[PDB]
């Protein structure tokens, strides 16, 4: 806290309830706390507990509830620490807010009382700052892979973490380009973004620095190996959806998103400046070596068939 | 020798004179003696010795040359085995066979007693099969590469020890004659492409195998899986005694090529090398196909 006389103070303070964000098992107990919570929000919604149950609770109820399909409704959703994706039984669940409300787990941006708006695409819930699209690759096998606001993931990349060296700034940024390389490859500003990174970083410059916070960042990335060769490791051959283990030769034969959904998730793609920005990539390149010096380079970018 | 039995029968003989090609020394001896060849063919040429000589031999006149001129006469010339480049003091050179022809030294492709015929350009003197072109690069630094007729150069390639033989064996072969002309041959607009195609072609974990030339000067840098521009920076700037600035080349876009008119005067950039070199990624991807399934990378697109 700033002091009035210049400085800084440091203020002691306590509490009781509240979880402290980066304690050792935040995500854990977020995610047990969170599985719990949407367990109870399915009860009142269809109609094992009521806002009766409040006051003088039917327990043997819930129990019986527990016993009958506990297992089943734990199949039905997906949660991360505080974030869910849920499919419940039947749509009562988006007017079943009483506990949800009691329990303090206040829903964002919309009204207390006013009912929870629903999917029927999966291809439109949101999950961990993703959506996920379903790719049919050349050779007719399936991906589906996440999906995010391509100013939201340039944009954070554009943030240094200053006394940060000519160097250490290349290093962060070929991490943030390797990882668009391994999850974002269906877009084509960020493919390109990524593999004209990559041709401007010495080939030995192993990454470093932190690119997501999610706890599902493979960080498979921040390798210095080749990385058609990690995707293949991951979308291929570790891919336990993947029935066939044929590996990919080139980048020209991993598929890109379907035009439309480029531009809606933001793409430059169309106007001028995305256009004579692809053109004069390579001036930037040049200009990225340049001021880095004499080491090993290697040209990505023209494996775009260009 | 065939036999009349329908076999083969091997027969012993003798003799004296002619050198076995296949002796440990057969190069440093053929060498030594076409050097003192050339150092007489020169004193006949200058008039230390004439036909005359044959009989009654001046030895004080050509024993004066030896102390008064033998080690400069000796740099006037660069000889490998039987092959030579003679830069003599003039032209009566050309007339000087007596001698030459006495000691059996014919020469190739002339009259016995026909002047031989030179070069005021050195550019155009042959020497171990090749020409040598000066270079500029963009960088403005010279380098001075090697040249070899194409078809002859490619034509050695497009041809194998024998059946039996594997599709990774031959395509092991072929890494090793185009990573050689990615070394030396670079600046034939062909071969730089069919060299990187061929690359392109053949799995990056392949090391080349067999001989690609016989030469007593191929470096044989080239049957390595290091990258082909790591060694061309190494054997052309860094480990080059006549470069004086040794900042590396980042890209083949920054190796130079010869002058146009040099690269078609000198055996295919025609109207057939505008389809095959349009259509080239159809070749190594059917090639890439027969290997199956391995690590390739693209080689040929760093080429714009
Ligand atoms: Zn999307
Ligand atoms: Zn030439």
């Amino acid at each position: 806290r700033p002091s009035r006389d210049g400085g800084c103070v440091m203020d002691v303070i306590t509490r009781r309830d509240q979880r402290g964000s980066g304690q050792v098992v935040t995500y854990a107990l977020n995610t047990l706390t969170n599985i719990k919570v949407q367990l109870i929000r399915m009860m009142e919604g269809e109609g094992v507990i009521e806002a009766s149950d409040a006051h003088n609770p039917r327990l043997l109820r819930v129990e019986r509830w527990l016993r009958d399909h506990g297992e089943e409704r734990l199949g039905r959703m997906l949660v991360s620490g505080d974030d869910c994706v849920v499919r419940p039984v039947d749509d009562r669940f988006s007017r079943a807010l009483y506990f949800l409300n009691d329990m303090a787990k206040t829903r964002k941006d919309i009204g207390e009382w006013e009912h929870s708006v629903g999917f029927s695409n999966w291809e439109e819930v949101p999950f961990c700052s993703h959506h996920f699209h379903e790719l049919v690759m050349k050779d007719g096998r399936a991906l589906i892979v996440p999906c995010r606001d391509q100013d939201e993931l340039v944009g954070r990349a554009r943030v240094s973490p200053c006394g940060w060296s000519v160097r250490e700034t290349a290093c962060l940024s070929k991490a943030y380009g390797q990882m668009w390389l391994l999850s974002y490859f269906h877009r084509r500003d960020l493919r390109t973004l990524g593999l004209a990174i990559c041709s401007a970083v010495p080939i030995d410059w192993v990454p470093t620095g932190r690119t997501t916070w999610s706890i599902h960042a493979s960080g498979a990335w921040m390798t210095t190996e080749d990385m058609l060769d990690v995707w293949n490791r991951v979308w291929i051959l570790d891919n336990p959806f993947m029935h066939s283990k044929e590996k990919i030769v080139e980048w020209r034969d991993v598929p890109y998103l379907p035009k439309s959904h480029d531009m809606l998730c933001s793409s430059l793609v169309g106007r001028k400046e995305r256009a004579e920005w692809a053109k004069n990539i390579w001036g930037a390149v040049e200009k990225v070596r340049k001021m880095i010096g004499q080491e090993k380079f290697k040209d990505y970018l023209s494996c775009m068939d260009r | 020798r065939p036999s009349r039995d329908g076999g083969c029968v091997m027969d012993v003989i003798t003799r004296r004179d002619q050198r076995g090609s296949g002796q440990v020394v057969t190069y440093a001896l053929n060498t030594l003696t076409n050097i003192k060849v050339q150092l007489i063919r020169m004193m006949e040429g200058e008039g230390v010795i004439e036909a005359s000589d044959a009989h009654n031999p001046r030895l004080l006149r050509v024993e004066r040359w030896l102390r008064d001129h033998g080690e400069e006469r000796l740099g006037r010339m660069l000889v490998s085995g039987d092959d030579c480049v003679v830069r003599p003091v003039d032209d009566r050179f050309s007339r000087a066979l007596y001698f030459l022809n006495d000691m059996a030294k014919t020469r190739k492709d002339i009259g016995e007693w026909e002047h031989s015929v030179g070069f005021s350009n050195w550019e155009e003197v042959p020497f171990c099969s090749h020409h040598f072109h000066e270079l500029v690069m963009k960088d403005g630094r010279a380098l001075i590469v090697p040249c070899r007729d194409q078809d002859e150069l490619v034509g050695r390639a497009r041809v194998s020890p024998g059946c039996g033989w594997s599709v990774r064996e031959t395509a092991c072969l072929s890494k090793a004659y185009g990573q050689m002309w990615l070394l030396s041959y670079f600046h034939r607009r062909d071969l730089r492409t069919l060299g990187l195609a061929i690359c392109s072609a053949v799995p990056i974990d392949w090391v080349p195998t067999g001989r690609t030339t016989w030469s007593i000067h191929a470096s044989g840098a080239w049957m390595t899986t290091e990258d082909m521009l790591d060694v061309w920076n190494r054997v052309w700037i860094l480990d080059n005694p006549f470069m004086h600035s040794k900042e590396k080349i980042v890209e083949w876009r920054d190796v130079p090529y010869l002058p146009k008119s040099h690269d078609m005067l000198c055996s295919l950039v025609r109207k057939e090398r505008a389809e095959w070199a349009k259509n080239i990624w159809g070749a190594v991807e059917k090639v890439r196909k027969m290997i199956g399934q391995e690590k390739f990378k693209d080689y040929l697109s760093c080429m714009d």
